[PDB]
């Protein structure tokens, strides 16, 4: 949830 | 593989608890028999039981966990263990996303009770 | 053999929880690197949960549950089990009485967390 | 806690194996029903298989797995665990000695077969 | 989930023996290290052993079991277990056909030796 | 405990 789409916006 | 489907001894009472640990709010749908008997939701990172009950097997002992997020299955992980030919453990992990740890719901069954 | 002792990765977040199922209040003490982390008190014999915690696996990964009814220790039973290569379960039973149901008290350990 | 006994499905065949990993020569029993169904006698420290066998478990379903050292018998550890809800597994560790490495004789029993 | 790889302590000797209960010839590769370390191959009905062997998880621990029949990977099914926190067993089932039996090939590694 | 007790005699 939460944590891939900010994982997602970076690497 | 088909996961989370257990056959237990019919006609026994067995507690079934789960824990969350995502960002996704889980739904956990326990069936007996192929019919809805419990469904627990919460949403923690934390391993915070998100439900806990006690069930009977019913007539067939056919156990079933599915867990999903908003609707969506997630992926499952399941075993049964059984220690000293007495105590019954099913296991159940589940995967809502890509990082593979397999504890975004984490359900356990165990029997007998009392 | 040696039961309820388990080595977890050194320095991780796990979770602990104890049903019991038993006319004895049952007193479950979690030990990392032996010495006390935890202690859950209660009495069911409905699988009620006596207790559930987070706790950090220490230097060594080394955890231990004891369980004991009035102080007596019970007889443990314990194994641990890895599915898909992440998610493990260090599961406990134990016996205070004659009827070697061995889910007087019953601790399920889980890994990892988050 | 009692190891080394399972309940089998009654009537059905299933496959004993065991593996020796010890100076001392290992014998492993196979009880069906409380009576010996099979003797396997070997030593290696090299994990090699010194038995299998099918054997069907009867109509009581009862396997028990003895194993002794020089007429010493060994302490046992014992596990069931079932994949998918159809591949069990029963699993044997024995000690022998001081060091509880608890390999000495390794036994495997599995089903169905066929 | 992923089925049939297994993380063991790194540069530790195990056991692998498969066993086979098809109609269809089966061939069992162990990967150590991402790399081809054996093959056992062979057909029984009647869970002969098709392969037994020691190897070394070399540096990574890593060990993946794959099974293929009819030029085609079988389904796999798996999980380890931990007896007495020192004996381990990984262990291995595979689908070729549509029974579900999951005992085509049987795999089980085990750790440690000696 | 005495569940099982008060039917150790009982029964
Ligand atoms: C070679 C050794 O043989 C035994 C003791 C002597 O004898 C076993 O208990 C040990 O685990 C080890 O395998
Ligand atoms: C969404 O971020 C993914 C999701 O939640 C994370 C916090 C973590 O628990 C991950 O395992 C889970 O799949
Ligand atoms: C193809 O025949 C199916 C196959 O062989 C059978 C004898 C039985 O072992 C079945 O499980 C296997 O898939
Ligand atoms: C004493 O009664 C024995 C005790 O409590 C029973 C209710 C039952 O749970 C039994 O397993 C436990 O040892
Ligand atoms: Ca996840
Ligand atoms: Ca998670
Ligand atoms: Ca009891
Ligand atoms: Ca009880
Ligand atoms: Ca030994
Ligand atoms: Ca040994
Ligand atoms: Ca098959
Ligand atoms: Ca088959």
């Amino acid at each position: 949830x939460k944590l891939l789409k900010l994982l997602k916006l970076l690497x | 593989a088909t996961q989370g489907v257990f056959t237990l001894p019919a006609n026994t009472r067995f507690g079934v608890t789960a824990f969350a640990n995502s960002s996704g709010t889980q739904t956990v749908n326990v069936l007996v028999n192929n019919e809805t008997a419990a469904t627990f939701s919460g949403q923690s990172t934390n391993n915070a039981v998100i439900g806990t009950q006690v069930l009977n097997s019913g007539s067939s002992g056919k156990v079933q966990v599915q867990v999903s997020v908003n609707g969506r299955p997630s992926d499952l992980v399941s075993a049964q263990v059984i220690l000293t030919n007495e105590l019954n453990f099913a296991l159940v992990g589940s995967e809502d996303g890509t990082d593979n740890d397999y504890n975004d719901a984490v359900v356990v069954i165990n029997w007998p009770l009392g």
